[PDB]
């Protein structure tokens, strides 16, 4: 009954991997022309 | 199959140990122990403007300048006429407790209590001032004073109230009227009417009058209980207690 | 008749300007007329009791 | 008579606004015309009690 | 530098300061007081002048 | 019983890493142009 | 009873850091302009 | 009764302490204007 | 009646515009003609409740 | 009566575009003129289902 921390375990640093990729922002890019 | 929710749960809580309830209320916590541990205990000091006179006769005591800590102690300088007489030079004793803010041109002094219980002691010489005027100063007091403002005896090399009624200063020496019907406060002073209003007075005339460009006006006259007024094309009549 | 207020208190010293308009610092051995001797000169709460029974203190405005 | 409203209020200071746009500061231990003793400050939730039953408080649409 | 506004900001929740002013036409400077942390926010502060 | 040591320690690194972020403050930013 | 001794060290410690904090004074500032 | 050494030993830090800030006393200063 | 609609809502406060452009802004503790007292303002859904039993919703298109 | 076609279809949102021009954007609680109300909107297959017994879709030439 000792499988369920490797099944704890694996998906903890996949979750941790993708939650950082609703923090990044980035500025727009805003120009003129002639 | 279990397994997998049983793991999403003990990961979500081994990454979040804490509810967000339990961070607001923390945060709520840590807001309460801010305002607590910068809290200032002891009855702080009523903040205040002074002006007083500069005695030069050789028996007076020295004048004393109540101070605080981290805050401005603002002087003014002036002659017996009250024009600014600006400041040459100076020296204080124990700069440690008190920075000084000088304006090469100006009488402004700029003071700072940075030591908490440590008084001091300051010499000043004006441009055309003969004798130098000392003063003492003393921080933490139960008063604090924002502007102080110092008339000398000798003369400096420099040398109505209607127009502050007109911008809405009551005159003193007056108490609040109680009227019937009217736009206008009126005034009791010294035995003479100040009465403001916006609107135009007819029958018992005035001694003065001052009319504003946004259309207020101000009225000196003398002692009448009934008032006509021609507003808008027609006459109103009012009553009013001295 | 005439009265005075604190102005400055330390230790040792007291700071009192009249109803005048007079100011002068004083110890607690002194005399001043129209309150006497002054019997007890106290640093906390700026309150100084004379022989006459007057209490000198701060303005109810000059607090 | 007149409304006041609270302006400011630190712990131990208070400071007030009449209805004639007169402004003034007070203490805890202080007299107010028409009001008579302040006898305590509630620097919470902007409460002032005096002597003659009244409490002092921000206004409800200047809150 | 050349304003006639005053664009401040308050660092911490409830500190109590002041400052002086010393305008372009006025002789005698004027001191202000700020607090942060009351019931209300001043948005602006207009200031009526005597002077 | 001793299974809230465990519980002691992680909570502590979270109540850390956000009472950090309650202490600091941008400067507001002034811009000029013509 | 050395509990008390550990709970008045860390007090202590946190007593040094809000006495450290509360001696600094910083001055008062000019500034001028045309 | 061996408790009056330590209780001797903070007094000693402590007064050694004030007795270094009562001997300095800092120069006056002097500013000039035209 | 005159209908406010949600510009704003935060934690704490609350902003409403009404059915003429009235634009206000409200705190938990206050008072509203035609609703009565304020009890509770949801944050979350978008609805403010009053005490004439009532709910200040975000409308269809105005949303 | 007016038709639409989906034009855009997010989880939550809907734009149609009506068979006389309206173009238009929709969330699940509505009142859409002509088909009423909506029980549940699924981004899967491209189906909008309504209470009075209507699906829109995407049209067929146009998929």
């Amino acid at each position: 009954q000792q499988e369920i921390q490797q099944r704890t375990s694996d998906m903890l640093t996949a979750a941790t991997q993708l939650v950082q990729d609703w923090k990044q922002v980035e500025t727009q890019v805003y120009t003129e022309g002639t | 199959e279990v397994i997998d929710k049983k793991a999403f749960k003990d990961m979500t809580r081994n990454l979040y140990p804490l509810n967000p309830e339990q961070v607001v209320k923390l945060k709520q916590i840590y807001e309460t122990s801010e305002y607590a541990k910068a809290a200032t205990p002891g009855t702080p000091p009523k903040p205040t403007a002074t002006s007083q006179f500069v005695n030069l006769s050789p028996g007076s005591t020295p004048p004393v300048i109540r101070l605080s800590q981290g805050f401005v102690s603002s002087l003014v300088f002036l002659d017996s006429t009250g024009a600014p007489w600006p400041i040459a030079a100076y020296d204080l004793g124990d700069p440690s407790s008190f920075n000084i803010q000088w304006d090469k041109t100006s009488n402004t002094l700029m003071i700072q209590a940075t030591k908490l219980y440590n008084y001091g002691n300051l010499a000043v010489r004006l441009r055309g001032l003969n004798t130098p005027v000392m003063l003492t100063l003393i921080p933490g007091q139960k008063a604090v004073d924002y502007r102080v403002d110092l008339r000398v005896q000798g003369y400096g090399p420099n040398a109505d109230l209607l127009l502050h009624v007109l911008e809405g200063v009551p005159p003193p020496g007056s108490r609040r009227l109680v009227v019937s019907g009217g736009d206008a406060r009126a005034w009791l002073s010294n035995e003479k009417m100040y009465v403001r209003t916006n609107l135009t007075i007819l029958s018992p005339g005035w001694l003065a009058s001052m009319t504003s460009a946004d259309g207020t006006h101000a009225y000196e006259m003398q002692k009448s209980p009934v008032l006509l007024v021609s507003w808008h094309g027609k006459v109103m009549q009012l009553k009013v207690e001295g | 008749r005439i009265i005075y207020y604190i102005q400055a208190v330390i230790p040792g010293r007291a700071w009192l300007i009249g109803s005048n308009g007079s100011t002068l610092t004083v110890r607690e051995g002194s005399k001043i007329p129209g309150y006497g001797m002054v019997k007890l000169i106290d640093s906390l709460q700026g309150r100084i009791l004379t022989s006459s029974g007057q209490v000198i203190k701060f303005s109810q405005e000059d607090s």
